[PDB]
């Protein structure tokens, strides 16, 4: 986590205007859930304003608003099981500066998403 | 072509105002549902739980 400049996923399948998209963004208000389908950029880099991730949506199916995410560590895990789609986490501070630790850390579940769409491939934002 | 609505014409005539809801049929993850009960609570006695 550190220094950061992280955060911002954008999901799918189809890259041009096919089936949905995901897209998860944190800005310390609201981590919104967007399913809606747009068109995208290469790298998109938003915040300081300016706003051009998105092209054009068409139509959409879930709207969602929940709480902020948020030497630590930053640890998700996404997956998905007949059409529901869980996204777990856990922060926690550490000692060593090298790389992951010794230890068990468990995760516990942040949400559960009932959507029914088939996803194949996943980009991180900045 | 525009309807003639006037509030002198006949009761067939008149407007009126229909709303049609269809749900489909049960192949997603149910989304809609509705309140089913607002029963209390008792204790210390032998009962059957939902
Ligand atoms: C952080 O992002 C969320 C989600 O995009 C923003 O929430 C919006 O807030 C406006 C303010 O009235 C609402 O009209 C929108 O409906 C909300 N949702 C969306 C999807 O736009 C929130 O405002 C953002 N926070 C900051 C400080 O920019
Ligand atoms: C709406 O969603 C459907 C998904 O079945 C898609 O085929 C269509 O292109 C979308 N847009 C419109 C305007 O119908
Ligand atoms: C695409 O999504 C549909 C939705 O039910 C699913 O039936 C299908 O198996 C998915 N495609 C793949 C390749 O998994």
């Amino acid at each position: 986590e550190k220094s950061n400049i992280i955060r911002g996923w954008i999901f799918g399948t189809t890259l041009d205007s096919k089936t949905q998209s995901l897209l998860i963004v944190n800005n310390a208000t609201n981590v919104v859930i967007k399913v809606c389908e747009f068109q995208f950029c290469n790298d998109p880099f938003l915040g300081v304003s300016e706003f051009r991730v998105y092209s054009s949506a068409n139509n959409c199916t879930f709207e969602y608003v929940s709480q902020p995410f948020l030497k630590n560590l930053r640890e998700f895990v996404f997956k998905n099981i007949d059409g529901y789609f869980k996204i777990y986490s856990k922060h926690t501070p550490i000692n060593l500066v090298r790389d992951l630790p010794q230890g068990f850390s468990a995760l516990e579940p942040l949400v559960d998403l009932p959507i029914g769409i088939n996803i194949t491939r996943f980009q991180t934002l900045l | 072509q525009s309807y003639g609505f006037q509030p002198t014409y006949g009761v067939g005539y008149q407007p009126y105002r229909v709303v049609v809801l269809s749900f489909e049929l049960l192949h997603a993850p149910a989304t809609v549902c509705g309140p089913k009960k607002s029963t209390n609570l008792v204790k210390n006695k032998c009962v059957n739980f939902n």
